[PDB]
This record gives C-alpha cells, sequence and structure tokens, in this order.
RNA sequence: GGGACGGGUGAAACAGGAUGAUCCCGCCGAGACCGCCGGCCGCGCAGGCGCCUGCCAAGACCGCCUCUGUCAAUCAAGGGCGAAGGCCGGGGGCUAGAAGGCGAUCAGACACCACCGUAUUCCCGGCCGUAAACGGUGCCGCCCCGCGGCCGGCGCGCGUCCCGCCGGCCGCCCAGGGAAACCGGGAGGCUCCGGGCUCUGGGGGGAGUAUGGCCGCAAGGCUGAAACUUGAAGGCAUUG
C-alpha cells in the first residue's frame, strides 16, 4: 500500500472537516467532496410519447415541463452501476468530462 | 355499496373580476339529506388555478404562476372564490438554479389596509456581467447586503399598504417584479428577480364586503 | 407554615371606606419590600400584576390562575410552577393553558392571573438526609409518617398481610370500582414497570 | 383482435442468447421484438399493437 | 371542456391512477396496479398500470369527465426522486383511451431538510 | 485476529484478573 | 370523498385493511434538520464551521514618512482546549437505531436482507482525554528553472479590462534528491556530511502483558519490564 493518489481519493484543500450526503442508491454516508455527483435534465414524459402528449393538449403553446435533478453516489454503486470506471495508471491522471 | 352518483350534483365555481375566464369548472358534491346541506359542505374549498387557464393568450408570461381560489359565499348555485395565495411552478423553480452565481433569498410579513397580513418570499440570483474574465459570479457581503437592503426596503414602498384587490392586480402583472429588478439592477448584474409566493397569514372571518367588491367588478 | 413557596403581605386602599386592606399573595419570583403591584383590566405587563388572562400575550408564564372567572385562583401555587399562556380564541371568548403537568385546558378570558412563576423553585433538588429532616417537615403538615407497609401486617390490619415469606399473593393491580377496605395497591392501572422510551 | 402490420426494417438482435429481432413496424413506427427469421417487406400478426418494445 | 386532475403515483412497488376534481376534496376515480396482476413484482410495472387505466377510463368516462389535468409523483420524503416504470404507461393509457391533456406538473414531496433516512451508517450491504 | 478485536480481548481477560485479584 | 387490497424484496414471508386501509384534500401537534446554490470557495489553535433578525466582544491580511526599542526562538514541570462513542445529575422525545424480538436464506445462520423496537441521537451543569485526532511529513529563519488557477487587500496603466506587489490556498514541472513509489512552496541546497530548539526508534515475538506508581465515579488513561522463544519479519518494485 503506497500512495494511489496526489489528492488521496477526494477534493479537499485546507479544511479540516467536509458534510454529510447520504447515497442515493444505498443510502451510505458518504463525505460531501468524496461523493460521485452528476446533474441531470429529463422530461417528465418519455419523448416516444412527448409527441403524442403534445397533439393531445388543448392550451395554445403549451411546452413539456422539465425535470433538474442532482445524482449522487458512493464509489461502490458508481463503480457497480458504472458511473465511473476503473482505470489505467496513465489514464488515471485525465479529468476531461 | 350503490352507486354514490347517483346522489351527486354540480356546482360552478367563479374566479375574481380581475381576470378574463371566470368560470373555473364545476365542482360536485352529495345532495342535502340529514344534515348536511351542499352549500353547508361544498363552502371554504381552496382551488388552484393556473394564471394562463385564467389570462388566455400570454402563455410565455402567465403559464408558470399559479394562484390558489378559495370559494367563500355560495349564492343563487354559485360559488363565489377569493384570494388565497400564489406560487410559481416546479420546473420553473427547478430551472433558476445554476453553478457559479449567489442565490438570495428573502420574505417578509407584510399587512394590508383592511385586515390581512401576509408572508412575501423574494428570490435573487447573481449574473455575469459581459466582459469579464471569471466564469463564477460570486459576489462580495458589501454586496449582498446592499442587495438585501433594497429587497427590503422596495417592497416596504409597493406593498405597505396595499389592499387584496390592487395586491391582485399586480400579483397578476407583475407590477411589483419589475420594481424589484429596477432597485436592484442599480447594484450589480442580477438576472432572474421575483416574487416567488406569497401565504396568507391571518385574515378576518367576516369577507363578505370583500367578496363583493372582488367579484361584482365594482 | 407546611408551605414551600413564601407569601407576601400586600397593602390596597379601601375602596368603600376609609383606612387600608390587607391581602397575602403566593410571592412570584423577583418582588421585594416596597414594591407597587397593580390589578385590574388596564394593569401593565410587569411581574407581580394581576391581569385578565385573555389580555396577557401567548407565550406568558403566569401563577395563581383561575379556573372560573372571580373564585380568586386555584392553580400553579406550588414553589417553582407556572401555566403558560396558548393561545386566544375571540369568538368563544376562551383562553388555552398549560398546566403544570402538560395538560391542555381551556378557560375563560375574564380568568385573571398573576405575572411570573412562583419563588421558592429547586427546594426539591436537595437529598433529605435524615430520618430527623422528614420527621420535620411532616410535623409541620400532617401525621402521615412514618409508613408501615402491608406486608409486614397480619392479615387482619390489611389485605396484603400474613404468609411464612412477605409476599402480597395476588396481583397488585385492582381495579376502579372496587369498594372502600379493597382499593390499596395500584389503583387501575393502565400499565406497570419501569421502561424507557416515553414522550 | 388480430392486428396485422408491416415491418420496414430491421435493428438487430435482441436476445442474449441470439433469438429475437428487433424491427420497425407500421401511420406509425411502433418497434417490436421477433422470434423467427423475418426480412424487409415482411408481415406480422399482432395481438395488440399498445405496448412499444424497450430499448 | 370538463376538467378533473389525475393523480400518478409511480411509486417503487405499485402504481396509483386516481382522478379528483380540481379541488382534491372529491374523488371520482381510483385504480391501482395490484388490482389487475398475481405477481407482486409486477405492480409497478407498465403492462400493470395501463391495464389500470383502461378501467379508469371507463369509470370516469361513464361519469362524465373529458379533459384531465396531470400530476406525477415519486415515492419524495427522504427516498427516491426518478418516477416508477409505469408513469408514462399511465400517461399513454389515458391519451390513448380518449381524455385531451391540460397541464402537466410534477408533484413529488421533496424536503427543505430533513430527518435521518433508514439504512445505517455503512448503507444496504448487499 | 484482527488486531482491533484482539484489543478487545485483551481487555476482557485485564478486566477479569483484576476481579480475581479483587477477591482477597 | 371513494370502495379492495396495501406494504416489502433479487424473489418472498411477518406486521396493516369493510373497527373502510393504501390513495386525494383541508386542519391541528411535537422535535430534529438547514436542500438545489455548495466549489482544486472561504474561516479557525486544532477538534471543527451553512435558516431569519438583533446584540456582543474578537481575528489574520493589506495600506501607512505613526508609537516603542530587542521587549525574541523553542520548550522538561505546569495550565487550557479537544470528533464520535461512554459516564453522573436535570429536561425532552419526531427520525434513525447498539441490545432485545421476529420473517426469510441456509447444511447451520445465533450474520448479511425485511419488519418492530430500548439505551443513544437533541438541550442545560459536569466528567472522561482517546481516533487512519493523516499531509501517516514537528516549530522558527535563509536560497531556490519555470508555466498556470482560484481567494483577500493595494498601486500603475490605457479605454470593464491590463500589468505588477504583499499574503493565502491549489495543479504541472527543469535541476537536484531517493531503495523505489514519488518529492519538488521540499522529501532540494548532505559521505563535498556542522543555522537554532524539542520529541521518538534501534531484527521478529512474548507485550503494551506482569508488577509498582499517579489520574478517573466507572469504562480507562499515562508510565511500563523480565524470563523464554525465533531466521527471519518488513519496504518499494518485475514477470506469471
Ligand atoms: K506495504
Ligand atoms: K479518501
Ligand atoms: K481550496
Ligand atoms: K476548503
Ligand atoms: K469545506
Ligand atoms: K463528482
Ligand atoms: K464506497
Ligand atoms: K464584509
Ligand atoms: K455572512
Ligand atoms: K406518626
Ligand atoms: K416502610
Ligand atoms: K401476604
Ligand atoms: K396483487
Ligand atoms: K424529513
Ligand atoms: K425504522
Ligand atoms: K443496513
Ligand atoms: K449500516
Ligand atoms: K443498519
Ligand atoms: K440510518
Ligand atoms: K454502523
Ligand atoms: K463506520
Ligand atoms: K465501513
Ligand atoms: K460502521
Ligand atoms: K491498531
Ligand atoms: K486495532
Ligand atoms: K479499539
Ligand atoms: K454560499
Ligand atoms: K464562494
Ligand atoms: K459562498
Ligand atoms: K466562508
Ligand atoms: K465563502
Ligand atoms: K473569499
Ligand atoms: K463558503
Ligand atoms: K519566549
Ligand atoms: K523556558
Ligand atoms: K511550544
Ligand atoms: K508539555
Ligand atoms: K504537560
Ligand atoms: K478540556
Ligand atoms: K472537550
Ligand atoms: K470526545
Ligand atoms: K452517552
Ligand atoms: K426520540
Ligand atoms: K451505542
Ligand atoms: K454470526
Ligand atoms: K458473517
Ligand atoms: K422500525
Ligand atoms: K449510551
Ligand atoms: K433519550
Ligand atoms: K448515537
Ligand atoms: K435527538
Ligand atoms: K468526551
Ligand atoms: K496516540
Ligand atoms: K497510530
Ligand atoms: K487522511
Ligand atoms: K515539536
Ligand atoms: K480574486
Ligand atoms: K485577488
Ligand atoms: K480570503
Ligand atoms: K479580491
Ligand atoms: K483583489
Ligand atoms: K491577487
Ligand atoms: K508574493
Ligand atoms: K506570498
Ligand atoms: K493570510
Ligand atoms: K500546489
Ligand atoms: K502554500
Ligand atoms: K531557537
Ligand atoms: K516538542
Ligand atoms: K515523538
Ligand atoms: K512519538
Ligand atoms: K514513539
Ligand atoms: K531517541
Ligand atoms: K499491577
Ligand atoms: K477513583
Ligand atoms: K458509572
Ligand atoms: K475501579
Ligand atoms: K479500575
Ligand atoms: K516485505
Ligand atoms: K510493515
Ligand atoms: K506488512
Ligand atoms: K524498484
Ligand atoms: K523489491
Ligand atoms: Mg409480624
Ligand atoms: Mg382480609
Ligand atoms: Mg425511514
Ligand atoms: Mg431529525
Ligand atoms: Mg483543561
Ligand atoms: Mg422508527
Ligand atoms: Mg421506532
Ligand atoms: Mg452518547
Ligand atoms: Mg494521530
Ligand atoms: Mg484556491
Ligand atoms: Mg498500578
Ligand atoms: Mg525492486
Amino acid at each position: 500500500m503506497p500512495v494511489k493518489r496526489r489528492n488521496n481519493g477526494r477534493s479537499k484543500y485546507n479544511c479540516g472537516h467536509t458534510n454529510i450526503v447520504r447515497c442515493q442508491n444505498c443510502h451510505r454516508c458518504v463525505p460531501k467532496d468524496k461523493v460521485i455527483k452528476r446533474f441531470t435534465i429529463r422530461n417528465i414524459v418519455d419523448n416516444t410519447i412527448a409527441d403524442d402528449v403534445l397533439n393531445a393538449c388543448v392550451i395554445q403553446g403549451f411546452a413539456i415541463p422539465k425535470l433538474y435533478n442532482k445524482v449522487q453516489y458512493c464509489v461502490s454503486c458508481s463503480i457497480h452501476n458504472h458511473i465511473v470506471r476503473v482505470r489505467s495508471r496513465e489514464d488515471r491522471k485525465i479529468r476531461t468530462p | 355499496n350503490p352507486d354514490p352518483y347517483l346522489k351527486k350534483e354540480w356546482y360552478p365555481v367563479i374566479a375574481p373580476a380581475h381576470f378574463k375566464s371566470r368560470h373555473i369548472g364545476q365542482t360536485p358534491v352529495t345532495k342535502t339529506a340529514g344534515l348536511r346541506v351542499a352549500t353547508d359542505v361544498i363552502n371554504h374549498r381552496v382551488y388552484e388555478v393556473n394564471l394562463g387557464d385564467l389570462n388566455p393568450g400570454a402563455e410565455d408570461l402567465n403559464g408558470n404562476t399559479k394562484f390558489y381560489l378559495q370559494t367563500q359565499l355560495v349564492s343563487d348555485g354559485k360559488c363565489l372564490t377569493n384570494f388565497h395565495g400564489m406560487d410559481i411552478t416546479r420546473h420553473k423553480y427547478g430551472s433558476l438554479f445554476r453553478k457559479g452565481c449567489d442565490c438570495i433569498d428573502v420574505f417578509m410579513d407584510i399587512p394590508t389596509t383592511d385586515g390581512y397580513l401576509l408572508r412575501v418570499f423574494v428570490i435573487a440570483f447573481t449574473d455575469r456581467f459581459r466582459f469579464q474574465r471569471r466564469k463564477n459570479c460570486h459576489v462580495k457581503g458589501r454586496v449582498i447586503r446592499m442587495m438585501r437592503a433594497g429587497i427590503y426596503e422596495t417592497l416596504h414602498n409597493e406593498l405597505g399598504k396595499v389592499s387584496i384587490p390592487v395586491l391582485v392586480t399586480k400579483l397578476s402583472n407583475f407590477e411589483v417584479n419589475a420594481k424589484l429588478t429596477e432597485a436592484l439592477q442599480k447594484i450589480t448584474m442580477c438576472r432572474d428577480v421575483m416574487i416567488r409566493r406569497v401565504k396568507v397569514v391571518k385574515r378576518p372571518r367576516n369577507t363578505m364586503e370583500l367578496l363583493s367588491t372582488m367579484h361584482d367588478s365594482n | 407554615r407546611g408551605r414551600g413557596a413564601p407569601l407576601a403581605r400586600v397593602q390596597f386602599p379601601n375602596m368603600r371606606g376609609e383606612g387600608r386592606v390587607n391581602e397575602l399573595f403566593i410571592a412570584p419570583e423577583g418582588m421585594y419590600t416596597g414594591q407597587e403591584v397593580f390589578s385590574g383590566n388596564k394593569a401593565t405587563l410587569h411581574i407581580g400584576n394581576i391581569l385578565p388572562v385573555g389580555n396577557i400575550p401567548e407565550g406568558t408564564y403566569v401563577c395563581n390562575v383561575e379556573e372560573k372567572p372571580m373564585d380568586r385562583g386555584c392553580l400553579a401555587r406550588a414553589s417553582g410552577t407556572y401555566c403558560l399562556v396558548v393561545a386566544h380564541n375571540m369568538e368563544t371568548n376562551k383562553t388555552r393553558i398549560r398546566l403544570p403537568s402538560g395538560q391542555k385546558k381551556l378557560i375563560s378570558s375574564k380568568a385573571r392571573a398573576m405575572i411570573g412563576l412562583v419563588a421558592g423553585g429547586g427546594r426539591t433538588d436537595k437529598p433529605l438526609l435524615k430520618a430527623g429532616n422528614a420527621y420535620h417537615k411532616y410535623k409541620a403538615k400532617r401525621n402521615c409518617w412514618p409508613v408501615v407497609r402491608g406486608v409486614a401486617m397480619n392479615p387482619v390490619d390489611h389485605p396484603h398481610g400474613g404468609g411464612n415469606h412477605q409476599h402480597i399473593g395476588v396481583s397488585s393491580c385492582v381495579p376502579r370500582n372496587a369498594v372502600p377496605g379493597q382499593k390499596v395497591g395500584l389503583i387501575a392501572a393502565r400499565r406497570t414497570g419501569c421502561s424507557g422510551g416515553k414522550r | 383482435e388480430p392486428i396485422n402490420a408491416r415491418v420496414i426494417e430491421v435493428l438487430g438482435r435482441t436476445s442474449s442468447r441470439g433469438g429475437i429481432t428487433q424491427v420497425k413496424v407500421e401511420k406509425r413506427q411502433i418497434i417490436r421484438n421477433v422470434i423467427g427469421p423475418v426480412r424487409k417487406d415482411d408481415i406480422l400478426v399482432l395481438m395488440e399493437s399498445e405496448r412499444e418494445a424497450r430499448r | 371542456e370538463a376538467f378533473a386532475v389525475c393523480h400518478i403515483y409511480a411509486g417503487k412497488n405499485d402504481t396509483f391512477i386516481h382522478v379528483t376534481d380540481l379541488s382534491g376534496r372529491e374523488t371520482i376515480g381510483r385504480v391501482s396496479g395490484g388490482m389487475k396482476v398475481k405477481r407482486h413484482c409486477d405492480e409497478p410495472s407498465a403492462y400493470a398500470a395501463m391495464q389500470a387505466t383502461q378501467d379508469l377510463i371507463e369509470i370516469i368516462t361513464d361519469r362524465g369527465i373529458t379533459a384531465v389535468h396531470i400530476k406525477i409523483r415519486a415515492d419524495g420524503g427522504t427516498g427516491k426522486r426518478v418516477y416508477g416504470q409505469g408513469g408514462s404507461a399511465a400517461i399513454r393509457a389515458l391519451v390513448r383511451g380518449g381524455i385531451k391533456i391540460g397541464r402537466i406538473e410534477d408533484s413529488t414531496p421533496i424536503p427543505t431538510d430533513r430527518t435521518r433516512h433508514k439504512g445505517g451508517r455503512r448503507g444496504r450491504r448487499l | 485476529m484482527r488486531a482491533k478485536w484482539a484489543k478487545k480481548r485483551m481487555r476482557k481477560l485485564k478486566r477479569k484478573r483484576r476481579h480475581m485479584k479483587a477477591r482477597s
């Protein structure tokens, strides 16, 4: 067990303690600067029915409401569900989204 | 179990004269037998009505605002609703937040000049100047304090002494939103400043004069 | 004598003649000799004043509260106790209060109270060390001490008496409609035992 | 009630072991799972058109 | 022209499609995915949701409704916030059962801050 | 053993020895 | 209001429901908590720190042709603070939940998974003094190729920008260092060895144990051997 990351597996810079967030999949306690975070924006009806809803509406000019949800997972759940992948030693240094 | 709708009968629901679609809809009730009078059970119902469904045609400007209208007197077999609260929609609220800007929330309890007391909730967001280096829009406390003070004193000028019908005029019009924005544009760039909710905290028991004024065009 | 909280002797003018009129009050904590107190529908909000509970704002500590108007005060009288004013309902003309047990109660709004809480608080936090301290305390009150246990008696003296070992013999939960002479032990108990987790 | 519809394209093998074939059947573009060999311009007799194939 | 409200509860384990009047105090229709199935794993499924919406159409149409405003929700509270699978299925069978659509909205119960969700510090260990 | 649980074991043993010596 | 199942799981079964549940809507009560915004942002001696309004005393930094005159650095003994759990005395009691109970799974399952639940979780007055209390990196001072980012204060410039200065937080990296991984604001300027001060180690076990002492209500903490036994244990790295 040498050290694997310069950041020790988290983003904690110049403090002692950071808040706790529950994982959404399994409900484990994870510190906020370690939890895997994503933001999704999606309609509330599938687009395969958004056309039928939009034809069968009555309001002239009506628009489909969106959704804004921030997903937060622990490392185990993220790897298991493939939000993040185990990478090569070279590839680990890439921060591109 | 016999079918309960063999004993049903509906009533009309009516919206204040501040609006152009005053037939909100029909409402059902069980006929009078025993001690429940139908017109002594359908009173005090609360209805939830979209502003674009009350002033139709301006969907872009009105569809994200919702009103609460409570029936408060039945006469002639008509129900007559009265101002009960204002809110914005959930997807409009969710669309407000980004990462990089600052969010300011305030509220205050505003009395009216006819016996009503309200809680009014305001939201504001910091914005990006057109020619600036950085991506974040965070601002300092010397500016945060100026914006909060501005919101307080502004809402104090406009809503300090109003009645319910004039309030409803302004709330349907966004008359207040423009001057919150006016007062707070002079301090920083800010993107969307608005009243998002109004909550009727305590009203008087007898509203017969008020509702006479609200429905009677007057 | 026999009372934990102190009393206050307070003088008013004779309102139907000449001279003065002497009253005894359960003393709120903070009252002091030479203080001026006020009693009426227009008295101010100060410790020691007597006001109708209708005129007293929600959140207030009161003591010596009447449960019906004019009866001169019967609630929250022991040392360290108080009642809270909870809410006002004008149309029925009733006020809601919290009693020291935590029960809620409606009283009239013209029932009067005294602002503050009863002095002498903390008294029960000192252990009695000796049989002698209990002796003096009860000598000031009543012939109720010391106490002999029922199981220590013969069966002629008590329904817990007798036996070759001291023991009650049947359950000591007795019903609500038991007759005098039978109604000993635990009277009409919803439950028993010592377990945590109430609220 | 039989609801005959016509395929206008093959999307690919669906089952983990090969098997079934996603097709674009028809004034509609319903997508459905099919067990046997199907070309273009072929016909499926549908017990119902209420559901469309997952994915 | 004749308007009612359709609450669609797309839970993790069951589905509700329920029609009331515009106030909510008076109900006109109530079906559930679990009144059309044998196996307990199929109630939150799209076939059960549609098959219950086909009975709801009959009830509401025969009592005299033609258009609905939709209020669609998840479990909420401290738990999940994505819908169950059959919510869009209920929307689909509702359009293809004749009904006209009005205002649309998500209606999940979300907290401003919260009490502590179950499962412990280490989570559901599976 | 995991050293955590070896530690819990040793503490129980020391507690037992101390109870034992307390007699006499 | 309405009328048949609801809950729960990978799948189920124990709890619930015609004493009308689950579902919809209005009203009331209580105690926690402070979302999105929320960050290679920020503050504090560390532990830590996020609702609104008011009050109260502080703090480092910058700017300065203000005051003083070595008043400093590090520190046995000694004093103060110190996550979570735990203890004593009062209060409170929504959520979750050690223990206890119960449905499954299984060869068994006293475990993982489902359900119910006591201490505990919250407040006030104390006590205890430990954590992978971590950057596994003691404090003061000097020199140090470069390229960026963010945070606070200041100054010159053109017409918000732009160039600099001080202080902080971070990324990458020449040289040099090293057993290497890596460091590089040091882990560099060191077999070409010497700026100042304090603490700790000396193969693996037995053992943080026995014994004595001090502290603590207890749970403990702090200090801490010997006989005897063993040829290795261990670091970083390569191929399978
Ligand atoms: K190692
Ligand atoms: K970590
Ligand atoms: K930082
Ligand atoms: K930080
Ligand atoms: K932080
Ligand atoms: K992340
Ligand atoms: K994990
Ligand atoms: K400031
Ligand atoms: K602040
Ligand atoms: K006696
Ligand atoms: K006795
Ligand atoms: K006996
Ligand atoms: K079922
Ligand atoms: K909650
Ligand atoms: K629970
Ligand atoms: K668990
Ligand atoms: K756990
Ligand atoms: K658990
Ligand atoms: K939990
Ligand atoms: K745990
Ligand atoms: K843990
Ligand atoms: K763990
Ligand atoms: K744990
Ligand atoms: K250890
Ligand atoms: K250990
Ligand atoms: K331990
Ligand atoms: K912030
Ligand atoms: K910031
Ligand atoms: K901030
Ligand atoms: K800060
Ligand atoms: K900050
Ligand atoms: K800052
Ligand atoms: K901050
Ligand atoms: K010194
Ligand atoms: K010294
Ligand atoms: K020191
Ligand atoms: K020391
Ligand atoms: K010391
Ligand atoms: K301390
Ligand atoms: K402490
Ligand atoms: K502690
Ligand atoms: K404890
Ligand atoms: K509790
Ligand atoms: K515990
Ligand atoms: K076990
Ligand atoms: K096990
Ligand atoms: K439980
Ligand atoms: K405990
Ligand atoms: K407790
Ligand atoms: K705890
Ligand atoms: K608590
Ligand atoms: K402690
Ligand atoms: K230590
Ligand atoms: K250690
Ligand atoms: K660490
Ligand atoms: K040191
Ligand atoms: K800056
Ligand atoms: K700056
Ligand atoms: K700063
Ligand atoms: K700055
Ligand atoms: K600056
Ligand atoms: K700067
Ligand atoms: K500098
Ligand atoms: K600097
Ligand atoms: K600084
Ligand atoms: K750095
Ligand atoms: K630094
Ligand atoms: K020195
Ligand atoms: K030292
Ligand atoms: K040391
Ligand atoms: K040491
Ligand atoms: K050491
Ligand atoms: K040494
Ligand atoms: K010893
Ligand atoms: K002791
Ligand atoms: K103890
Ligand atoms: K002891
Ligand atoms: K001991
Ligand atoms: K090794
Ligand atoms: K080692
Ligand atoms: K090792
Ligand atoms: K090597
Ligand atoms: K090696
Ligand atoms: Mg005898
Ligand atoms: Mg007898
Ligand atoms: Mg829970
Ligand atoms: Mg809580
Ligand atoms: Mg101390
Ligand atoms: Mg619970
Ligand atoms: Mg419980
Ligand atoms: Mg505890
Ligand atoms: Mg440490
Ligand atoms: Mg930074
Ligand atoms: Mg000793
Ligand atoms: Mg090697």
